[PDB]
RNA sequence: ACCUCGGAGCAGAACCCAACCUCCGAGCAGUACAUGCUAAGACUUCACCAGUCAAAGCGAACCUCAAUUGAUCCAAUAACUUGACCAACGGAACAAGUUACCCUAGGGAUAACAGCGCAAUCCUAUUCUAGAGUCCAUAUCAACAAUAGGGUUUACGACCUCGAUGUUGGAUCAGGACAUCCCGAUGGUGCAGCCGCUAUUAAAGGUUCGUUUGUUCAACGAUUAAAGUCCUACGUGAUCUGAGUUCAGACCGGAGUAAUCCAGGUCGGUUUCUAUCUACUUUAAUUCCUCCCUGUACGAAAGGACAAGAGAAAUAAGG
RNA sequence: CACUUGUUCCUUAAAUAGGGACCUGUAUGGCUCCACGAGGGUUCAGCUG
RNA sequence: CCGAGCCUGGUGAUAGCUGGUUGUCCAAGAUAGAAUCUUAGUUCAACUUUAAAUUUGCCCACAGAACCCUCUAAAUCCCCUUGUAAAUUUAACUGUUAGUCCAAAGAGGAACAGCUCUUUGGACACUAGGAAAAAACCUUGUAGAGAGAGUAAAAAAUUUAACACCCAUAGUAGGCCUAAAAGCAGCCACCAAUUAAGAAAGCGUUCAAGCUCAACACAAAAAUCCCAAACAUAUA
């Protein structure tokens, strides 16, 4: 029978080889996540069809920010086939209220708070 | 698989030899023997009801019984149903018996395809019973398809797997005969030992060859495919022993002609050797079978006459008595097996000047069987005593004038 | 040849598993054989099935188990463990929650 | 008793009752008989299937033909067929109840050894009637002594350890990588992907 | 054969799970007479009906078993209570056969023919090297088995068609495959020659007439160079035939009380269609035999050739 | 007495067709075809697309 | 137009059976079983729809859920947090309860079926792209116009078998065995000479003899007619 797939803890256990391939220090993790879904729900299980509704992640290529904790880390891990996740950058730190309205969410992952569309 | 058998044998040495047939089966035992006699052998019951009823009372009252061995060559029928019915277990005659055992028994190709043509009839006869699960109530109210009805069909099937069976066995026959080519050609005397079921047959075979391959057994119908051993004879001469199929009285004869396919080879024999069991208290009775059995075969005329006769089992107790497994008479059997081989084959024992050179006397050895050779070395020459076939004598006449 | 085994199932097991606010009669699990034996403050119906003697939290728990002396099969098992041997089984429990009551003023005399 | 011994048909006390087709016994890696005993050479299952009396009997036939009794010895490492194996009346059509049993056969799984042979002897004297009988045999089979048996195991450990493939089919399944396990078995969590049915891809990392 | 109820696998771990699936069982028995009355709260066979457990309280002492059964109405009884192997077991209060004399509504939800899936069965080829073949696995075969291929048999499935896909054979015309029966070329041979056997290649051409039987088949007669295996809607009924099968009539044998039926035998028994569309409608031959070689080669004899040449015919095509 | 189990003869070159015998078992309503028949089979000779 | 006439009437007989069931537009909407003279139907349940009341609904952390059985699957139940916004209840209803393939665990069959039967899940009974055409495989779904753009899945790979050359005297025909058995039918031992040779590993011999060897020396085939055309070398 085709049931619910328990993933081995291991697998989530990242080596010194796998951060620098990736580029992230176990110390200082980051707070947040970009999700973005990849791939489509249709012919998948409804608990995925589930998942992805709670993430909020229906519209396909639409990033959505969500906590690097461990409930929701659980959630990613039933539908970490379906999305690709990436760690929210800040190089200019958190968005204030006086620059809340100039932000904009690079390819790379980092939320710049100055959006001038101008060249540097 | 496993059987338990009430020998039933009807009356108007039996009970062993059909005892013996229950032994070979490899999984049946005789639990009960019941030896009853009877004025008409031919009717829907064998035995008069008076004996009838008792039979059926003590078959029902033993419950070992799984089966029941009436000693007859054939019941037809509406005996076996009347019977089954009345005794309330499955019904064996020798026909079904030696078929079972002739099915157990065959390994080869030829012998399965043998004895699938001598059981035929038993498929005929078994034909309604075999097919009762497969009627499925169809018939003669669906509008549409052949006229054919069920048992029409079902009889069309056997008969063209009787047809099949016949072709392969044609096909057979003729691979035979190409097989037989080669021996013919170089002139091999062969001799074909027949004889009753379990007489020897195999035992004397090995004893004359002495090939240590052969396997005489002590089940009946042992051996069930024709087959060629070579031997010496005194004369220096090689014969070739055919081992046959044994023969089984109160038999049906068309069981043992399903065998003429590969038992052909006897016709093609020079000579015939009938072993007969001396020891056996019905040796009289195999005879009279086993010639029926080979008059039935067909074999020519001037070899049945030719068929030398020798006495086996001798130990136990114008001819030569021999024992296989003791292996007393050999010595003398094969002198005047020497003797038929001589006068069948048209070999002519004679003398033979040869001047010592020019090989003819490497030809005569390889094409005749020297039997000696005393050299003049003043004329510088051999008179070899030979025994040389006339192909032979022509060949070498024409070749050294 | 084979002719029955239509029955149903019996729709048995456990009803109120570990942390379940449990009120008095309830019934906690429904068996067959003694698969759950009763525990604190829970009762055994006479088809085996356990129910809730006070209003409280199921806890299930694994106890040494120690038949009355009565019970003839349970007592020749033990007299033929070996030494040193203890039995275990599963237990339920229901750990009562609210008092028995309270005391109250009900008259100032 | 050096020659191999004569293995019955069915068991002396024949099954009555008829039990499910559970290809689970063919299917997958072999637990039991993978390891020599009393012997130096085998013949070595790399696959599942089913031994009848037949294979019995063409395996002990062959074996005792060629080997050499004061010399060498075999011994079975298969029980004799217990598993019984029913089937209908020809004819039949679907339905009426599980047929009568029929024939007994004894499940094989890929990885297990079959014949195990030893004696004054080397591999040389006994590899050719041993292929003939794996040949022979109703599954992929291969005659392998204890030292080509320790050679192809450590080869696959080799092959496991040195692959330059990032991925691998025991990666990929238990991290459910791309909900490959909704194609997958759960079976195949522990074949690795190397075991297809009754078939085991040895080449397969 | 089964129809209701329970236990165990399938269904390994909360629950639940089908099967004309594998196995076991039940339609009670026994002990007590508080086997009394009441009452929170729960379970529940996936609905309901029904079935379960039960604290506390009154009153008393100081229920075992898995199933072990059945509603309403209605009867008997003063009442309490009792009443169906209603076992087709959620139970019509009480009703069987046969229909080819049949009819109607439907069903390709479902059979017969056909197609199609499958290949158990069937056929074929290789592998092993046991065994036949005097010796010799491999000239020819070939057991136990292994691996492949085919879709001609017997089957299974029920996917199209029951507001019709007309049915077995035969006539007519034939199209195609080659796994070749003959004619062609070649290798081996247990090929001396003639007959042969086997294998590779070859599908241009050909592959008979009759007695019996509806015979497709089969037996037989006479031939042939051969009288090939198949597929084509078991090719071909808007081209034909209807002898069988397979309507309504009637007998004989069997079954039944009978109607009537039967995988028994038989005598008789309506064969429609004027073509709208597609398609199509004038495209260097084979073989046998006689003679000669030659009674030669070959062969101990018996028997008996190739190749080359000559002549005769037959069929087919075209005139 | 009738019908059934097998063997055989005539008829044809050839017959699962037709006719005739003998041989085994079943079963006061069974045998007997004189004449007749668009009845069902077999056949000599002739005839003829 | 007689298995029982015809006409009229009851009569618009009845039909769980077939067929039909007529404006526009939007929205929700495929889902366990039980009983049934019942499996071509219906009632209840489940699902579905609408409106209303209320508050928890789904995902799920530990902890927890059996021995029989020695071992043993994917998992399941329960479940705070967390991410989410749904859930239960009340009122009123219909319709679906003759289903297909795929992956997986199995059962029956023959470890056949586009076979049949359960379970978990997916898809189809809805759009679109792809796998050639294509219900069930892969991608992808919430809908309009655009003569813009980035992508998803998405194109099969393979070509396979040569091989040694030279040389061989001999204790003896090792014993027993057997008529003989001589390296070679079988049993025992299997030593030993020549620099170099097994009391012999296969042929062959009735038996011998003659041959070697070891030893020195230096993949496939079926029926109307194969089936895009082609292409090895211009920088992912
Ligand atoms: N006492 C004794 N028995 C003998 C003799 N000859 C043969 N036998 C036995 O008779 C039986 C015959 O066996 P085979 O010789 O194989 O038989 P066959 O003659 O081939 O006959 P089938 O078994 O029918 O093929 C065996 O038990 C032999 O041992 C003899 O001379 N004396
Ligand atoms: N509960 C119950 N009712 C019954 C029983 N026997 C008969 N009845 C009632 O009577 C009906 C059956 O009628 P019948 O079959 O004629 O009864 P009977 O007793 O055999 O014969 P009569 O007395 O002639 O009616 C049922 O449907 C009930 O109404 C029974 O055993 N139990
Ligand atoms: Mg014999
Ligand atoms: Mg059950
Ligand atoms: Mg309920
Ligand atoms: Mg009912
Ligand atoms: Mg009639
Ligand atoms: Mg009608
Ligand atoms: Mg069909
Ligand atoms: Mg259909
Ligand atoms: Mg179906
Ligand atoms: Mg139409
Ligand atoms: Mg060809
Ligand atoms: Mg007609
Ligand atoms: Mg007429
Ligand atoms: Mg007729
Ligand atoms: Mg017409
Ligand atoms: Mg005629
Ligand atoms: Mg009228
Ligand atoms: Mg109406
Ligand atoms: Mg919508
Ligand atoms: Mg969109
Ligand atoms: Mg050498």
């Amino acid at each position: 029978k085709f049931t619910r797939s328990r993933i081995p803890e291991k697998v989530f256990q990242a080596s010194p080889e796998d951060h620098e391939k990736y580029g992230g220090d176990p110390q200082n993790p980051h707070k947040l996540h970009i999700v973005t879904r990849i791939k489509s729900t249709r012919r998948r299980p409804y608990w995925e069809k589930d998942i992805i509704k709670m993430l909020g992640l229906e519209k396909a290529h639409t990033p959505q920010v969500h906590k690097n904790i461990p409930s929701v880390n659980a959630k990613l891990k039933v539908v970490k086939h379906l999305i690709r996740i990436k760690p929210l950058k800040l190089p200019q730190g958190l968005p204030a209220e006086e620059n809340m309205s100039n932000t904009c969410l690079k390819s790379t992952g980092e939320l710049v708070v100055q959006w001038h569309l101008k060249p540097v | 698989g496993t059987q338990r058998v009430c020998l039933v044998h009807p009356d108007v040495w039996q009970v062993a030899e059909a005892t013996a047939l229950v032994h070979t089966l490899d999984g049946w035992s005789v639990v009960q023997t019941m030896v009853v006699s009877t004025k008409t052998p031919d009717r829907k019951l064998i035995f008069g009801k008076g004996n009838f009823e008792h039979l059926t009372e003590k078959i029902r009252g033993s419950p070992d019984i799984t089966c029941v061995f009436l000693n007859v060559e054939r019941m037809a029928a509406p005996t076996k149903k009347e019977l089954e019915a009345a005794w309330g277990v499955e019904v064996f005659d020798r026909f079904t018996v030696v078929l079972h055992i002739f099915r157990c028994n065959a390994r080869t190709k030829e012998a399965r395809l043998q004895v699938a043509l001598a059981e035929m009839p038993l498929h005929r006869s078994n034909l309604k019973r075999d097919v009762a699960h497969l009627y499925r109530g169809v018939g003669s109210r669906y509008i549409m398809g052949s006229g054919e009805s069920f048992m029409q069909l079902q009889q069309r099937l056997l008969r063209e797997k009787e047809a099949k069976i016949r072709k392969a066995l044609d096909r057979l026959r003729k691979k035979r005969h190409l097989l037989r080519r080669q021996r013919t050609r170089r002139e091999f005397p062969v001799i074909s030992v027949v004889g009753y079921t379990n007489c020897g047959k195999t035992t004397l075979i090995k004893a004359l060859t002495g090939d240590a391959a052969i396997q005489p057994r002590d089940q009946l119908f042992a051996t069930l495919d024709v087959t060629a051993h070579a031997g010496t004879l005194p004369s220096r001469m090689t014969v070739l022993y055919v081992d046959t199929i044994g023969f089984l009285s109160q038999l049906p004869h068309g069981l043992i002609e399903s065998f003429s396919a590969t038992l052909e080879d006897v016709a093609h024999s020079d000579l015939i050797l009938h072993v007969r069991d001396v020891s056996h208290p019905e040796a009289e009775l195999q005879k009279c079978s086993v010639l029926s059995t080979l008059r039935g075969l067909q074999l020519p005329a001037p070899l049945l006459d030719s068929m030398v006769e020798v006495h086996n089992k001798v130990d136990l107790v114008n001819v030569v008595p021999v024992s296989a497994l003791r292996g007393h008479g050999l010595q003398e059997l094969k002198a005047e097996l020497d003797a038929a081989v001589l006068k069948a084959t048209g070999r002519q024992i004679l003398t033979l000047r040869v001047r010592l050179a020019g090989a003819q006397l490497s030809w005569l050895y390889k094409e005749a069987t020297v039997q000696e050779v005393d050299v003049i070395p003043e004329d510088g020459a051999a008179d070899v005593r030979v025994i040389i076939s006339n192909s032979a004598y022509g060949k070498f006449r024409k070749l050294f004038p | 040849k084979n002719l029955g085994g239509k029955s149903s199932g019996r729709r048995q097991g456990i009803k109120k598993m570990e942390g379940h606010y449990v009120h008095a009669g309830n019934i906690i699990a429904t068996q067959r054989h003694f698969r759950w034996h009763p525990g604190a403050h829970v009762g055994v119906g006479k088809n085996k099935c356990l129910y809730a003697l006070e209003e409280g939290i199921v806890r299930y728990t694994k106890e040494v188990y120690v038949p009355h002396p009565r019970n003839t099969e349970a007592v020749d098992l033990i007299t033929r463990l070996p030494k040193g041997a203890v039995l275990y089984k599963t237990f339920v429990h229901v750990v009562p929650a609210k008092p028995e009551g309270t005391f109250k003023l009900v008259a100032m005399l | 008793k050096p020659k191999l011994r004569f293995i019955e048909r069915a068991p002396l006390v024949p099954k009555v009752r008829r039990e499910p087709k559970n290809l689970s016994d063919i299917r997958g890696p072999s637990t039991e008989a993978t390891e020599f005993t009393e012997g130096n050479f085998a013949i070595l299952a790399l696959g599942g299937g089913y031994l009848h009396w037949g294979h019995f009997e063409m395996m002990r036939l062959t074996i005792n033909r060629s080997m050499d009794p004061k010399n060498m010895f075999a011994i079975w490492r298969v029980p004799a067929p217990f598993k019984p194996i029913t089937r209908k009346s020809v004819g039949h059509r679907m339905g009426g109840g599980k047929g009568a049993i029929d024939h007994y056969v004894t499940p094989v799984k890929a990885g297990r050894l079959v014949v195990e042979m030893g004696g004054r002897c080397e591999f040389e004297e006994v590899q050719g009637f041993l292929d003939q009988v794996a040949h022979k045999l109703p599954f992929a089979a291969k005659a392998v002594s204890r030292g080509t048996l320790e050679k192809m195991r450590k080869d696959q450990e080799e092959r496991e350890r040195n692959n330059q493939n990032p991925w691998t089919f025991e990666r990929i399944a238990t991290a459910n990588m791309l909900g490959i396990r909704k194609v997958l078995s759960p079976y195949d969590l522990t074949h690795k992907g190397k075991y297809w049915g009754k078939f085991y891809m040895p080449k397969r990392v």
